[PDB]
C-alpha cells in the first residue's frame, strides 16, 4: 500500500515486491501478477529464498514461461521441479527437447511397467534428430526384441562399425538380417560418392573414419575393394 | 602460447553440462564463479590474440545457462 | 604388433570372415567379444572377460567399457556409477541409480 505505492511511483519495483512479500500473503497474487506479467519473477526469486511454497510456485511459473518453444533444458528442469516426481506433473519432454526425454527415461519410474509409448516417441524423436543412440536402453526398454533393435539400427545404419548386436549369431544371421548385403550396398554407394566428391578436386573426418571403418569391408571377402575406395582417400592427399 | 590457448577451448560444453548437473543440487553460485572465471580467461586470450598476430577458435561453443546467468 | 590386424584376421584366418577363433591378443572391446561370442567358448557367466575388458579399457581412460560389459555381467552397477563419476558421466550414473534403486548414494559422494 502506502509505502508500496511510493515504491512503484519512483519505480522501486524490487523494493515494492519486497514490501509486498513482507506485508503478507494478501499481496502474493498481485506480487505474482507483477513479477510474471513483466517477467520479473527471476529477480524476485533470486531475492527470495527457497523457504515456502511461493518459491516453488515462482519456479514453476519461470519454467512454464521458459518452456514456450525453448529447447532450453533448464526450462524443462524448472517445470519439472514440481509434479509427481522431479519430472514435472506432465511430460515436460513434450516441449520437444530430447534432453528432457533422456532425463525422463534416465531418472525415476512413471507408473508404466515399460513406458512403451515413451520409448516409441523417444525413438521417433531420435530418428527425427538423426541421433543413433536409440540403439541402447532407449530401444532396449520399449523394443526389447534384439531383432527389432538390430533392424532399427540398420535404418540408423551404424553397422559400418561393428555394433554386432547379434553378437556373431546370437539370434539371427548376417545375410538373413541383410547385414553384409546392406553393408556392401552402403559401402559401394559411399564408394562412388567419394569418387564423385574428389572429381570436383573438411574431408579430414573421412581421413581416418573410413580408414578405420575400412575393416567393415576388410572383415568381409572384398579386401581388394579397400584400395578401390582408398583411391579417393588417396586423392585428397594431394591438395 | 597457442598450445595453451587451444588447451583452454576444449572444456566449453564440459563446463556447460557440469553447470546444470550442479544446478540440480542448486550450486548456482559455484557454477557462476566457474562461468565468470572461464569468461575472464576467454576474454584475456581473445584480446591477446590480435596482439600476437595462429589458430582460429570457434565462436559457436555454448557454455552458459540462463539460470546460471 | 599383436594388435587389431593380427588378432582381427586371426579371428578371420585371413581374408575369410570367421575362418578361425579361440585366439585374442589384447581384446580392444571388439576382437575380445568377437572371439568370445563367435564360436562361444565361455559365456559372461565366465565373467573374467568382463573383468579384463573393464580393467584394460578403463586403464585406457575409457570408463564406458565397464558401463557396457557389467550390464551383461553381475549387478556391480554401483562400481559402474563410480567409474562414470570418475569419467564425469553423470546421467548414466543417474540411470543406474534410478533403475537399480540405489538412491542412498544420490548425494553421498557425487555432490
Amino acid at each position: 500500500y502506502q509505502r508500496f505505492t511510493i515504491d512503484k511511483y519512483l519505480k522501486r519495483y524490487e523494493k515494492a515486491i519486497g514490501h509486498l512479500s513482507k506485508c503478507g500473503p494478501e499481496y502474493f497474487p498481485e506480487c505474482l501478477n507483477l513479477i510474471k506479467d513483466k517477467n520479473l519473477y527471476n529477480e524476485a526469486l533470486k531475492l527470495y529464498s527457497p523457504s515456502s511454497q511461493q518459491y516453488q510456485d515462482i519456479s514453476i511459473a519461470y519454467g512454464e514461461h521458459l518452456m514456450q518453444e525453448h529447447m532450453y533444458e533448464p526450462a524443462g528442469l524448472m517445470f519439472a521441479r514440481c509434479g509427481a516426481h522431479e519430472k514435472a506433473l506432465s511430460a515436460f519432454l513434450t516441449c520437444g527437447n530430447w534432453k528432457q526425454a533422456l532425463c525422463v527415461a534416465a531418472q525415476l519410474n512413471f507408473t508404466k511397467d515399460q513406458l512403451v509409448g515413451l520409448g516409441r516417441t523417444l525413438a521417433g524423436k531420435l530418428v527425427e534428430q538423426r541421433k543413433h543412440i536409440d540403439a541402447a536402453m532407449v530401444l532396449e526398454e520399449c523394443a526389447q526384441d534384439y531383432e527389432e533393435a538390430v533392424l532399427l539400427l540398420l535404418e540408423g545404419a551404424a553397422w559400418e562399425e561393428a555394433l554386432r548386436l547379434v553378437y556373431k549369431y546370437n539370434r539371427l544371421d548376417i545375410i538373413e538380417t541383410n547385414v553384409k548385403p546392406s553393408i556392401l550396398e552402403a559401402q559401394k554407394n559411399y564408394m562412388a560418392f567419394l569418387d564423385s566428391q574428389t572429381a570436383t578436386f573438411n574431408t579430414e573426418n573421412l581421413k581416418d573414419e573410413v580408414y578405420h571403418i575400412l575393416k567393415v569391408l576388410f572383415l568381409f571377402e572384398f579386401d581388394e575393394q579397400g584400395r578401390e575406395l582408398q583411391k579417393a582417400f588417396e586423392d585428397t592427399l594431394q591438395l | 602460447l597457442s598450445e595453451v590457448v587451444q588447451n583452454t577451448e576444449n572444456l566449453k560444453d564440459e563446463v556447460y553440462h557440469i553447470l546444470k548437473v550442479l544446478f540440480l543440487f542448486e550450486f548456482d553460485e559455484q557454477g557462476r564463479e566457474l562461468q565468470k572465471a572461464f569468461e575472464d580467461t576467454l576474454q584475456l586470450m581473445e584480446r591477446s590474440l590480435p596482439e600476437i598476430w595462429p589458430p582460429k577458435i570457434n565462436r559457436r561453443t555454448q557454455w552458459k545457462l540462463s539460470l546460471l546467468d
